[PDB]
């Protein structure tokens, strides 16, 4: 389509509404009320231009460009004078009300209000009168709550009603008394209510954890960075200051989360700033502890390594590939441990050649929105790979949009496509040991053990290609409802087929990967997606090496005499006992990490590693891409004591001290060109970010705003002689405002959105190709691998039934999104929102113990007799324990378990 | 602690009988939750929602749009004078002037005893006949202030 | 009619099924725009919708929807039994047939009439609402409701 816009002729998608059309092209339009991931409402009038039906006509009308399709020959013009008055006269008339607050405001420097009362040229008030006010509401630890500010865009409403499906946020009242909020005073109980800070145009609602240490965000030193809490990878962009790390932010990634976050990577970042966390590399000399520098930690490591007989390394999904692999040069690859559990390993091992060798597609999480039925076999989604949860409601959605689009109804136009649909939605099937939060949009939920979770998947996969397993003994309820599943996914055009290893199962991941070349083998668009543990779990299971139980015999047979632990607990994966008896029968014991563990108590030597804010490096997400995290901030430029340096750079130095007796601290790129050589199915890590030598124009990118301040003030009490900016050897990117962050520079990795007179969440637009696309020089971030050409045999181990049995009780994983993960369960901020730790238990079972809600039970695993308050669990089926994994005290290894002498005590 | 009575758990069914949607009748929800109680409390808005699988902040919503909907509570019969144009032409002024000295409260109150809460609604459509006002079912035209107290002393 | 088999099932022996129901309002004014009226229909807050698309493609819960005023539906069924040649002939006016009009507010005779479209303001106000009461001068009037 080819429309004109002030006399300048443009071509443009016809599909598109006036409004995104022509920031897409750079050009200047205030909106408030439409956003690209929301659709067009037509509620602010903000976005005011005028209309011409020919090149003929000098009256024109004013039109919303948000409500107007952008079809060929379409006259307009945004810099008419009654268009620029209105525009005016809209910001005006949400200035009247409008509270004087912009010094004490969270917002402000970052306020899209502000900026369109600039860009309209609104700067003198005649309004005289009074303005109305609002009490505020508590919305629990993450989300402050301030509606004097509010200008009734009803934006916070449709992305928390109508996008994410919330239930408790509302508008009340009516005309000039509008109010958005809860109901009643109360936690926002939505996954990801967070959004709602970069969602709202205004400080209405904003960051809690932020406003604690609240900076502005020209003072702020951004970095692009990977969420660190799960598998998913969502780009983040944390911004600190004065060496703590203040926010979280969303990085657009147009092919991972675009817009939006989950409330466990905006709000569970607070491990970086726990003041326990080791700065300095520590030595146990008896009871003593002697601190010391880099030289002299790693002369007597390696002093200590030279002497030992067997040094084995025990890596961790939390590590970064360059972490991880620098721990297998320095121990060897046939003395290199995984940190997780034999069968853990297992159930990623068969995710991994799943998704690698099964011949099916496997999406991005952008990709999954487009997806016609989903079934999701054992993953309790929402609690584990929350925006992968996310992306299916709006996949669950794509059925309206279907229904709309058939009645001519353009793309944006939301409310109309939401009229049209009424409650008709794609089929969703979702089967967990009880009920899940998908369960108000599934078509149907299965409460099952994850043996029967197993068995419904064979079963659905027989009756879909007869060359399946059959399994026997289905009732015939049961047999309808597989049917009904099967009639839904084979009448699906893109059927997409979501599992993981978190249910703890291995038949659970078997049954969804017949599910999956079932539906390949009638010629169906599958996906298949699999949600691991941890931020790299992927990247460890391509690496590979032994279990942590291989390790632990190991350390306990004596024949390894020293032991590297890298960023692991290691009771997350393995009995606390047995790990404590091993560590202790170790003459050596070294622990890299950035966080205050239990083991380090019985280690020789620690070393303080650099969490992800201070740190760069590769992780690998649930579907295969390598995406690089870059430092945040330099730890010592306050504290020049921090000795804190990357895993890969403490163990690459270690390894040098050990072989030549010198020191060499390294270069990235040197560590990642000595991965992709050594491991070449970690090949593509390499392209994941260009190289520490890129340059745009000759200059590096920036991590602070040009507007940057107190350079010559914020270190002026330990010394008034400013040091230099700190050195970036290792990436692209400079510790300084002196750099490029251009949205014209051509780059993918993006620290921060800002441009001149969109200081806010709004500056993305101007960073994108088309607004709501993808980022205008491609998204970061690569796949190792591509769909096999071949796919994988039937799995014929289909279980038997569960059976429950007299004293034994199977343990059904509850996970939590504040909770089960071990770095953000350390951020005091989620202390508040975790649940308080229980035992579910079946009304029966609670019956037959002769125990109540809530009276305390105590249980026995590996010697651990602990005790927990009962909570009453209707769907859970009976012969099980509910636990929450990942908690004090319950590792997510405990999945899958039995437990014995269940008593009241 | 609220808890619909048997009667308006009934009404409401009945009532969600007559379209394809429940959702649409969360207005004669609260209307009936409403009738029986003279205003809508807090729990009732978590009732209704309850009995109508919508969510409560969409019942409170719509609760706080309408403004015959009490969310707060009235007296024992509502006087609802008209203050639109044509019974401001034909001087709703002195019939307010003469509620308020009546009552001796001001409008959106409600007197000490909890007999009449004074409101000021829209125009009733009785534009020929007025000014007009509407007691809790019952519309009365052709105001004068002089007969206020005796038409008031008729609601008990 | 619902007795008298008018409404309901096979109405008249037609095989037309009809159901007549009776929403009563709660109050706004909004209410009465026709897809701010299909909204609160749907027990939704009453606000309206852009329009295109009108109710008449995706209306009330989606479905094609008519929304009519009382007096319009109140002509059709004069329409229907008289014919159109009637209604065409009720005034030499381009508004066809009777159109309810009167005159309110201190006026001797406030009240409503029955009116074919084209008679003058003027013979509403003096030969049926009476003029203006005694001892008031006519200073202005606003022909259609509050917001003409
Ligand atoms: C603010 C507003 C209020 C309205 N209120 C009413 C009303 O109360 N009754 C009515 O019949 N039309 C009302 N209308 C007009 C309707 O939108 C619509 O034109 C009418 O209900 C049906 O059209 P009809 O005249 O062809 O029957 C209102 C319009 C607006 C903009
Ligand atoms: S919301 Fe924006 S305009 Fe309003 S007080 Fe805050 S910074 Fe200022
Ligand atoms: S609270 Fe924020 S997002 Fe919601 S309507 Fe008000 S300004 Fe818009
Ligand atoms: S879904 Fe996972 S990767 Fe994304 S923000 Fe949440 S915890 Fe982080
Ligand atoms: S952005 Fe178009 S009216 Fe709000
Ligand atoms: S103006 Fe009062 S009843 Fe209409
Ligand atoms: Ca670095």
């Amino acid at each position: 389509a080819t429309i004109h816009v002030d006399g300048k002729e443009y071509e443009v998608n016809g599909a598109d509404n006036l409004l995104e059309a022509c920031l897409s092209l750079g050009l200047d339009i205030p909106y408030f009320c439409w956003h690209p991931a929301l659709g067009s409402v037509g509620a602010c009038r903000q976005c005011a231009v005028k209309q011409y039906q020919n090149a003929e006509d000098t009256r024109g009308r004013l039109v919303m460009s948000c409500m107007t399709p952008a079809s060929d020959g379409t006259f307009i013009s945004i810099d008419d004078e009654e268009a620029k008055q209105f525009r005016e006269s809209v910001v005006e008339w949400l200035m009247t009300n409008h509270p004087h607050d912009c010094p004490v405001c969270e917002e402000g420097g970052n306020c899209h209000l502000q900026d369109m009362t600039v860009m309209t040229g609104h700067s003198f008030r005649r309004y005289r009168f009074t303005k109305r006010t609002h009490r505020n509401q508590d919305l629990g630890p993450f989300i402050s709550h301030e509606m004097n500010r509010c200008i009734a865009c009803y934006r916070c409403v449709r992305y928390y009603k109508d996008y994410a499906d919330g239930t408790d946020l509302g508008v009340y009242g009516a005309h000039d008394n509008v109010y958005f909020g809860r109901p009643e005073d109360g936690t926002l109980e939505s996954e990801f209510s967070g959004n709602l800070v970069e969602i709202c145009p205004t400080g209405v609602f904003t960051d809690k954890t932020h406003s604690e240490r609240y900076n502005r965000k020209w003072d702020m030193q951004f970095a692009p960075s990977i969420c660190q809490q799960c598998s998913i990878g969502c780009n983040i962009s944390p911004g600190e200051r004065y060496g703590e790390l203040r926010r979280i932010e969303n990085r657009y990634n147009g092919t991972v989360n675009h817009y939006f976050l989950c409330d466990r990577g905006r709000f569970g970042y607070g491990y970086v700033n726990l003041k326990d966390r080791p700065r300095q590399p520590v030595q146990r000399r008896g009871d003593d502890f002697i601190t010391l520098n880099a030289e002299q930690a790693m002369q007597g490591a390696a002093d200590i390594l030279r002497q030992s007989k067997k040094v084995i390394g025990i890596g961790s999904p939390r590590a970064s590939v360059e972490s991880n692999f620098a721990l297998r040069e320095l121990v060897g690859e046939e003395n290199f441990y995984t940190g997780i559990a034999h069968g853990e390993q297992e159930r990623l091992q068969l995710a991994l050649k799943v998704l690698r060798e099964g011949g099916i597609y496997t999406p991005a999480l952008r990709e999954i929105e487009s997806y016609d039925a989903v079934l999701v076999l054992g993953e309790d989604v929402t609690q584990t790979g929350a925006r992968v949860a996310l992306a299916v409601r709006q996949a669950v959605k794509g059925k309206a949009r279907e229904m709309a689009a058939a009645q001519k109804v353009a793309d944006w136009q939301i409310a109309a496509i939401l009229n049209i649909g009424q409650r008709a939605k794609h089929p969703l099937f979702v089967t967990n040991v009880d009920d899940t939060r998908l369960d108000d949009i599934a078509a149907w939920t299965y409460r099952a053990p994850v043996e029967d979770q197993a068995r419904l998947g064979f079963a659905i996969a027989h009756a879909l290609d007869n060359s399946a397993p059959a399994v026997d003994g289905i009732e015939p309820e049961l047999q309808s409802k597989i049917d009904v599943i099967v009639q839904a996914l084979a009448g699906a055009k893109k059927p997409l087929i979501i599992s993981g290893t978190n249910a703890g199962s291995l038949e659970v991941i078997q049954a969804a990967a017949n599910v999956a070349k079932a539906l390949k083998g009638r010629g169906a668009d599958v996906g298949i997606t699999m949600i691991a543990r941890s931020v790299n779990s992927m990247g460890l299971g391509i690496m590979g090496g032994g279990s942590l139980e291989e390790a632990l015999t190991e350390l306990e047979t004596g024949r390894a005499d020293a032991v590297v632990v890298l960023e692991n607990d290691l009771h997350r994966h393995a009995s606390a006992i047995r790990v404590n008896a091993a560590l202790a029968k170790a003459p050596l014991v070294m622990v890299v990490d950035h966080q205050r563990t239990a083991i380090m108590e019985n280690a020789h030597l620690v070393l303080s590693a650099a969490s992800f804010a201070e740190s760069d490096g590769t992780v690998i997400n649930n579907e295969g891409r390598a995406q690089r995290f870059f430092q945040v901030y330099d730890p010592a430029y306050y504290d020049s004591k921090t000795v804190m340096l990357e895993s890969w750079r403490w163990l690459h130095s270690l390894h040098s001290t050990l072989l030549s007796r010198e020191v060499d601290w390294t270069q990235l790129d040197h560590v990642i060109d000595a991965v992709v050589a050594k491991i070449p199915e970690l090949a593509g890590i390499k392209d994941a970010a260009p190289d520490a030598t890129f340059r745009i124009r000759g200059q590096k990118l920036a991590r602070e705003p040009h507007r940057y301040s107190g350079r010559t003030a914020m270190r002026a009490n330990i010394s008034v002689h400013e040091p230099r900016q700190p050195q970036d050897i290792d990436t692209m990117f400079t510790f300084s405002m002196e750099g490029n962050n251009q949205p014209t520079a051509h780059r993918s990795q993006v620290p921060f959105a800002w441009a001149p007179g969109w200081n806010s969440p709004q500056a993305w637009n101007k960073f994108q190709d088309e607004v709501g696309g993808k980022l205008r020089f491609g998204d970061p971030g690569v796949r190792l691998f591509e769909t096999s050409e071949n796919g994988l045999d039937y799995f014929t181990s289909v279980p038997a039934r569960f059976q429950p049995q007299d004293g034994k009780w199977r343990i059904a994983p509850y996970y939590h999104l504040f909770g089960s993960d071990e770095l953000s369960q350390r951020a005091p901020v989620f202390q508040s929102r975790m649940p308080q730790p229980y035992i579910k238990l079946n009304p029966a079972d609670a019956a037959k113990l002769g125990v109540n809600a809530g009276t305390r039970v105590s249980f026995s695993y590996d010697g651990n007799t602990v005790t927990l308050p009962v909570e009453i669990a209707e769907g859970l089926t009976a012969g099980q324990v509910g636990l929450p994994m990942g908690m004090s005290g319950i590792a997510p290894v405990l999945a899958g378990a039995h437990l014995e002498d269940l008593k009241e005590a | 602690a609220f808890e619909l009575s048997a009667a308006e758990r009934e009404a409401i069914e009945h009532e969600m009988h007559h379209y394809e949607d429940p959702r649409a009748a969360s207005i004669e929800a609260l209307k009936i939750v409403q009738k029986q109680r003279g205003w809508v409390p807090d729990g009732a808005i978590h009732a209704i929602a309850d009995v109508l699988g919508i969510p409560a902040s969409d019942v409170e919503g719509v609760a706080t749009f309408y403004s015959q909907i009490f969310r707060q509570p009235v007296g024992r019969h509502v006087i609802r004078y008209c203050d639109s144009v044509v019974c401001h032409i034909n001087g709703y002024q002195g019939i307010q002037a003469a509620l308020e000295k009546k009552l001796n409260i001001k409008p959106g109150q409600t007197t000490f005893d909890g007999r009449f809460t004074l409101l000021p609604t829209c125009c009733l459509g009785n534009c020929d006949k007025g000014p007009n006002m509407m007691i809790d079912e019952d519309t009365h035209a052709h105001l004068t202030p002089e007969a206020i107290p005796e038409l008031l002393e008729r609601y008990k | 009619a619902t007795e008298a088999g008018l409404l309901g099932k096979n109405i008249m022996g037609t095989g037309f099924d009809f159901e007549l129901f009776v929403h009563t309002g709660a109050g706004r004014y909004i209410c009465g725009e026709e897809t701010a009226l299909i909204n609160s229909l749907e027990g939704r807050r009453a606000n309206p919708r852009s329009k295109p698309p009108f109710p008449a493609t995706s209306g009330a819960w989606g479905k094609p929807t008519c929304v009519n005023n009382v007096e319009t539906l109140c002509n059709v069924p004069a329409i229907l039994a008289n014919g159109v040649e009637w209604y065409q002939n009720i005034s030499k006016s381009k508004d066809a047939g009777t159109k309810l009009m009167g005159f309110s507010g201190r006026v001797k005779n406030p009240g409503l009439w029955e009116l074919p479209f084209g008679t003058t303001a003027r013979e509403i106000l003096e030969d049926y609402a009476g003029g203006m009461r005694d001892g008031l001068k006519f200073k202005a009037w606003q022909p259609g409701g509050a917001g003409t």
